[PDB]
């Protein structure tokens, strides 16, 4: 049935323009929120933004605006990170609201995106 | 605009005790306001909804509770398996103030 | 504030427009059904209108 499944996760340099997609699937709902939420490692839930899936009405919080675009597709809602720098890096959960009702009842697994110069390394 | 104090920050409690959950609203929200278990590598799961109703597949342990801008969470007699961090949400995404998270509070069981 | 303002009516005007009446033949107790369901729908999109806009009217 309701599923959401979170992709494009990466290690990117700062200023590295990058998307996110959010497939959506077994919704009955035509229209219905479609939220981004971000989660730095060992930091609390932080809200992005949200659309409202039948129309085109994005919704972002105030630190969000200019940083980030949500876009809807026939299938998917994209994330994207028009400059991200070190304090994006966190793991971008999307969440929907099932009856318009502002909480959320269905998540997805997340993506984490590192910001970062340097390349990976083992601890 | 919205900001959603949550307290304490941390709690230690023993099985079968009763923990207690503080969310602040810096605006009206009414009902608007969601608590939410997450427990590490998983993605938060909903608990109440609408301020003081039990979703689908919540032990009856957990209740919610709002008087104009505070809000409680209280888990009444107190599981290991309820050893996690939980977060309020207040809000809506297209009103004037948005959606918001409180900073969470982690809870530890002895 | 006031592109947020017109955003947030187009919003709800397209949740109103999202809940069309059903075709009201009165035929089965599935007719009166669709009703009940179009009205409650109604009452949800009132409410959520209401509290939407009272955010920008103070
Ligand atoms: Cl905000």
């Amino acid at each position: 049935q309701e599923q959401l499944v979170e992709s494009g996760g990466r290690l990117v340099t700062p200023g590295t323009a990058l998307t996110l997609t959010c497939k959506v699937s077994g919704f009955s709902l035509s229209g219905f929120w479609l939220n981004w939420v971000r989660q730095a490692p060992g930091k609390g839930l932080e809200w992005v933004g949200a659309i409202y899936r039948g129309s085109g009405s994005e919704w972002y919080a105030s630190w969000a605006k200019g940083r980030f675009t949500i876009s809807d597709t026939s299938t998917t809602v994209t994330l994207k990170l028009t400059s991200p720098t070190t304090e994006d890096t966190a793991t971008y959960f999307c969440a929907a609201d099932t009856t318009d009702n502002g909480y959320f009842t269905i998540w997805g697994p997340g993506t984490l995106v590192t910001v970062s110069s340097h390349h990976h390394h083992h601890h | 605009e919205l900001v959603m104090t949550q307290t304490p920050s941390s709690v230690s409690e023993p099985v079968g005790g009763t923990v207690t959950i503080k969310c602040q609203a810096s605006q009206s929200i009414s009902s608007w306001l969601s608590w939410y278990q997450q427990k590490p590598g998983q993605p938060p799961k909903l608990l109440i909804y609408d301020a003081s109703n039990l979703a689908s597949g919540v032990p009856s342990r957990f209740m919610g509770s709002g008087s104009g801008t505070e809000y409680t969470l209280t888990i009444s007699g107190v599981q290991r398996e309820d050893a996690a961090t939980y977060y309020c949400l207040g809000g809506y995404p297209a009103a004037s103030y948005r959606t918001a998270f409180g900073g969470g509070t982690e809870l530890e069981i002895i | 504030s006031d592109e947020d303002l017109l955003k947030a009516v187009r919003l709800i005007k397209f949740l109103y427009q999202s809940n069309p009446p059903p075709n009201p033949e009165g035929t089965r107790q599935a007719r009166r059904n669709r009703r009940r369901r179009w009205r409650e729908r109604q009452r949800q999109i009132h409410s959520i209108s209401e509290r939407i806009l009272s955010t920008y009217l103070g």
